[PDB]
């Protein structure tokens, strides 16, 4: 502040939502509006992303991991939640221990 | 979250696909056998894991707060900068018109 | 019942160690900042100073008829120790036969003189590293790069030959 | 957009003028609705949401 | 051993995230992942100096963590710093999107 | 139309009371300071031991 | 551990996955058997790779089909077209390739949209 | 006092660190069971059955080498298998924890002048039997010349003005080449005159004139005022 | 073969059994290691044709600007090796001394547009599985990785038909018809 007041730059505070229109709350502005926008544009990009590697799959595409991961039957990825180093099924030994 | 479309990510490609897993709608057998400890146990548990968000939270804090620094750092040092750069260019020709 | 992709071996330049350049197969050391200082003001110096010399502070004071030791103690009016250190000395000496007046100056009982134990006479690396040791010496220089130096380097004074007496900066209290 | 104007005729007068949310997205009247009458269709920058209210500067 | 390693477990996370157990201490930036070697051992106070450093028999324990449950101060404050860290961390995700929701769908 | 100004500014010795009480407060940040000794029993470090950090001047 | 074949009808956006095995002979649309295909004037549609070889290539072997997508009319072509390569497809793989090629001839000689369908259209004159 | 801590070697060989809420420079105990100035210790039970040794607790306000160690040197030279002189080994203080530093398969020759002192370092080193104690002045090492053998570290902490002297004899008579030289400086004990920082570079200077090259020198400030070790090599040739 | 000593190192400086002078900082070698060449005189046989190109592109720049035989088989060589894939695009006659390449003319091989396209995972197994036999480029097999396509054959590079490889990625995404064979 070189030739500036305190008195001028001053604190102007900020609305709230009228009180009519109040079950929709909080009335937003500026910069909730940015962390709104760029929130979406950051996930329309990715999924623009995706969609384009969707398009460039190449169909002849051999990876040694198809033969121990598998797919559902609506074609989406199986991801087994237990282990990856454990098995989900044990054996019967195994069970007559455990039991 | 990003929720990415099934038409999609059922043609995405090998390296590309989402590990999403389903969650589990059976009482499994390992599960219902697993046993839990109580009391005392259950209580050093509850202290366990407020002593690590107590301590994951107070990093967190901490390094915002050294973002929050070095972003003005950063700010005070370009400028700080850009006068030296300044201040070489015009000496430099100073130099050369005297030369 | 061979193997596949099966190829001549010969030598790995990125990986074989019989070669020259991949012969190439922890603690930190943050030095504190010495209990000699203050934020830059050096509280520890006091009178009897003790003066480190280069070649050209010699060849200046010769150029502009100061003495040495009474030059020093009427710049900072105390009893000043003016030292040479071996390289200094080694760098008159190399200066030739010009130099005679200056080197036969240097040699004088009032100047004390140090013991450097290095290879090589390089006296600027010898008095940085020396001054940077131990923050208790003078520099007394006329180089613009070693006065750079030493001037960067906090709680360090430095005395220099301007006009017709020794002036003296990084020293907080000279009068 | 529901409740600046009484009236079509209003809205037909004031078509093309430009709004803007009090999150400053930008936006036009482009035409009134039949039905409600002070009612009209507003194209903005993007998504407005339900809690916003849209303003016609004018002096 | 692991077996062993399963009992000090806990203590070895405590040393690791003492910077959070009192508000006061402030500990010098170090990482400390758990050391190839140790050895948890107990301090001998002798038998020469009483009062000042001793903790007396009735209430001497096997563990950091006992100690830590112990001290009625240290609960209280991670009590209190816990609740207002999950009011932190729960402040605006899902129970107020719905609280809102139905603020719309009340009327 | 002045500014908000201090009032340890209002005094030319408590601002110097309060701007060296600053300064040697920072002084035990950038070195280590002698405080004077142990106070009572040997309680242990307080704030940590380093085993990899050296903090020694070595020589040239 | 079992010999075991899967095959794919489509027409429209329907489109039926045949798994055909050896075993009982039992034909399962769905889960429900193949004598429920509704809208039931069209069940001599689905019937038709039965009849037109004889039900003892069926005697043998157990196909299953599951029928996504579509309308009623494009599920029971779905459901007509799986069967069929696939009971071609498993007299290739485990039984004579004469008797193949002769499945291949008799739905052929029907009509060879049971086999192949008419994918790609339209034409931009 | 009744609590427990976790012990971690450090990254000198024959030193470790208990950490509990305030970490602990510690040692092992040669002689168990007993304490030698009264700081505590810690008690392990390392795994017949597991059998109980213990630590001891390394005061730095009562030890310039242990505040030397968490100042943090670069390089102790004394080690787990090595002989040490312990010049000016004022009691069993500092003597004890060079001790079992050191370690059962190693030396440390401890001289002092004084004798009361002296008695307490023989009583001292009944119960530590790597302690060979001296009772000689250290100004004349030939007057202990047979005593002592090719020394790998010398530890000077005496006190007089003529230290260089007697560290340069005590090293020429018993150090080996490239061996440990610590020295402990006391400012105000060398002299009183001139500023801590003069009399540091004088010292160092000293040394490389009895050439013993300096590697690292360090203030020790937060236990000591006016304090500094120097630790250097016996270099015999080449400085340089 | 000793690390000499250091009269060793002044009294004999030049010697050196690993690398020579005449080996070009072992280019060859490098380059067989990046794209995995698996005979010897593969590099050379490429260096041959390098060299054959920029010796008539310098007679073609010998010949006057004006002649429609000089005009007519420079665009002609510069389509040909459009053709053949080794450019990427149709520039300058500069670009015969500067982007000409033996590594690019290895780029044009089978197993490293195999990697390229993502049908291997990496160029070893890629000629893991061109010696096994399982690729087709139209209709007929390759055998050898020796095979450089051109610019037409880099979209019918695709397995042959009973490939297990390519029934196992079928089953992976289960797609897997098995009326077609595969
Ligand atoms: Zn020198």
């Amino acid at each position: 502040a070189k030739l500036v007041h305190d008195v001028q730059k001053k604190q102007h505070r900020e609305r709230s939502q009228l009180t009519s229109r109040s079950r929709y709350g909080f009335l937003e502005k500026h910069k909730d509006y940015v962390k709104r926008a760029q929130d979406f544009h950051r996930k329309q990009s990715t999924l623009k992303v995706l969609r384009e590697k969707a398009k460039e799959r190449n169909p002849d595409e051999y990876y040694h991991a198809m033969h121990s991961r598998k797919t559902d039957a609506k074609g989406l990825l199986i991801s087994s939640r237990h282990g990856d180093e454990e098995d989900e099924s044990l054996s019967m030994d195994q069970v007559k221990l455990l039991k | 979250g990003l929720k990415v479309p099934k038409a999609v990510q059922k043609e995405l490609p090998f390296k590309s696909q989402i590990h999403q897993m389903k969650p589990q709608k059976k009482k499994t057998y390992m599960a219902k056998r697993a046993v839990v400890l109580g009391g005392d146990e259950k209580k050093a548990r509850s202290f366990i894991q407020k002593v690590l968000t107590i301590s994951k939270a107070k990093d967190s804090k901490r390094k915002e707060q050294k973002a929050s620094q070095r972003k003005e750092r950063l700010k005070k040092l370009a400028k700080m900068e850009e006068e030296k750069s300044q201040r070489d260019k015009e000496k430099k020709k100073e130099y050369f018109a005297q030369n | 019942t061979r193997k596949f992709g099966l190829v001549k071996r010969t030598l790995n330049t990125k990986k074989d160690q019989r070669l020259k350049k991949n012969q190439e197969n922890l603690t930190r050391n943050i030095p504190q900042v010495s209990s000699a200082l203050f934020f830059q003001y050096n509280q520890a110096i006091k009178p009897p100073y003790q003066v480190l010399i280069d070649t050209n502070f010699i060849n200046f004071s010769i150029q502009k008829k100061v003495d040495i030791v009474r030059g020093m103690m009427d710049c900072l009016l105390a009893k000043c120790n003016p030292l040479i250190t071996d390289c200094v000395m080694a760098e008159l000496e190399k200066l030739g036969p010009k130099y005679r007046i200056a080197l036969k100056l240097a040699r004088d009982p009032r100047i004390k003189r140090l013991s450097c134990s290095h290879k090589g006479t390089y006296a600027d690396d010898c008095l940085v590293h020396r001054v940077l040791q131990h923050k208790c010496y003078i520099v007394a220089t006329n180089d613009a790069g070693l006065k750079q130096r030493i001037r960067k380097i906090p709680g360090i004074p430095l005395m220099s030959v301007g006009g017709h007496a020794y002036v003296i900066e990084k020293l907080p209290d000279v009068f | 957009i529901k409740d600046m104007f009484s009236s079509a005729m209003e809205v037909a007068r004031f078509e093309g003028a430009q709004i803007k949310t009090v999150s400053g997205i930008r936006g036009e009247i482009k035409r009134a609705l039949s039905k409600p009458e002070g009612h009209y269709r507003a194209a903005f920058e993007d998504k407005i949401l339900m809690s916003d209210i849209v303003i016609l500067r004018s002096w | 051993d692991d077996n062993m390693r399963r009992e000090v477990q806990r203590d070895l996370l405590l040393i690791k995230h003492r910077a959070a157990l009192d508000p006061k201490r402030h500990y010098k930036k170090q990482r400390w992942e758990v050391p190839e070697r140790f050895a948890i051992g107990t301090i001998i106070e002798d038998k020469s100096e009483f009062y000042s450093s001793r903790m007396n028999r009735k209430e001497r324990k096997s563990t950091i963590l006992e100690t830590l449950m112990g001290d009625e101060a240290s609960n209280k404050y991670f009590k209190r710093k816990y609740n207002e860290i999950q009011e932190k961390s729960t402040s605006g995700r899902k129970a107020h999107y719905k609280k809102m929701k139905e603020m719309r769908k009340k009327r | 139309l002045t500014p908000k100004r201090n009032k340890d500014n209002r005094n030319s010795r408590v601002k110097k009371r309060k701007k060296y009480q600053k300064a040697q407060k920072k002084l035990k940040s950038v070195r280590a300071v002698y405080s004077g000794g142990q106070s009572g029993v040997y309680e242990g470090e307080k704030t940590g031991i380093k085993k990899g950090l050296t903090r020694s001047v070595k020589f040239k | 551990a079992v010999p075991s074949v899967q095959t794919f009808g489509k027409k429209k956006s329907a489109t039926a996955v045949a798994h055909v095995k050896a075993g009982k002979g039992l034909i399962k649309v769905n889960g429900s058997p193949i004598t429920l295909v509704e809208p039931e004037i069209l069940r001599f549609k689905v019937y038709e790779p039965l009849l037109l070889v004889g039900l003892d290539k069926f005697s043998n072997i157990d196909i299953r089909v599951r029928v996504t997508g579509g309308g009623h009319v494009s599920q029971v072509y779905a459901i007509r077209q799986a069967i069929a390569k696939g009971l071609v497809a498993y007299h290739q793989k485990y039984v004579d390739e004469q008797s193949k090629n002769e499945l291949k001839k008799a739905f052929t000689s029907y009509d060879r949209t049971l086999l192949i369908a008419d994918s790609r259209r339209p034409e931009p004159k | 006092g009744g609590a427990k801590v976790v012990i971690e070697p450090h990254r000198h060989a024959g030193v470790y660190i208990a950490r509990g809420k305030e970490d602990l420079l510690v040692t092992k105990n040669m002689a168990p069971g007993e304490s030698v100035y009264g700081e505590k210790r810690i008690s392990v039970e390392e795994p017949v059955p597991p059998t109980k040794v213990e630590y001891r607790v390394w005061n730095p306000f009562r030890s310039k080498l242990a505040a030397g160690i968490m100042g943090g040197l670069d390089e102790l030279f004394i080690a787990p298998g090595k002989k040490v002189l312990y010049l000016g080994a004022a009691s069993g203080t500092s003597v004890s924890h060079v001790s079992d530093v050191v370690g059962p398969e190693g030396v440390v020759y401890a001289v002092e002048f004084s004798h009361r002192p002296g008695r307490e370092l023989i009583s001292m080193a009944k119960k530590r039997p790597n302690i060979i104690p001296i009772i000689e002045d250290a100004r004349h090492p030939q007057k202990y010349r047979m005593l002592i053998g090719m020394v790998d570290c010398v530890f000077a902490d005496v006190a007089q003005p003529d230290q260089a002297r007697i560290i340069a004899l005590n090293s020429h008579m018993f150090l080996k080449d490239q061996g440990g030289v610590v020295i402990s400086i006391k400012a105000n004990c060398i002299d009183s005159t001139v500023d801590a920082e003069t009399v540091f570079a004088r010292e160092v200077q000293k040394l490389r004139e009895e050439r013993i090259k300096p590697l690292e020198q360090l203030t020790l400030e937060p236990y000591e005022r006016d304090h500094c070790i120097v630790v250097g090599r016996y270099m015999r040739s080449g400085l340089k | 073969v000793r690390k000499l000593k250091h009269h060793e190192q002044k009294l004999l400086k030049k010697v050196d059994f690993l690398e020579w002078k005449q080996d070009q900082g072992h280019r060859d070698t490098q380059v067989m290691r990046t794209y995995h060449i698996q005979n010897r005189e593969d590099y050379h046989k490429y260096n041959r044709i390098c060299g054959d190109i920029r010796r008539l592109a310098n007679k073609l720049s010998l010949l006057p600007p004006t002649d429609p035989f000089r005009r007519k088989h420079e665009q002609l060589l510069l389509d040909k090796l459009y053709a053949m894939g080794v450019l990427t695009t149709k520039s300058k006659i500069s670009d015969l001394e500067n982007k000409v390449t033996v590594s690019a003319i290895c780029r044009r091989r089978l197993p490293v547009i195999m990697h390229r396209l993502k049908m291997a995972e990496t160029i070893q197994d890629a000629v893991k599985f061109i010696e096994q036999g399982h690729v087709r480029v139209g209709p007929n097999l390759i055998n050898d990785p020796a095979y450089l396509v051109t610019r037409n054959m880099e979209d019918y590079v695709t397995w042959v038909d009973n490939s297990k490889i390519k029934k196992t990625l079928l089953r992976y995404r289960n797609q897997i018809d098995d009326f077609d064979f595969s």
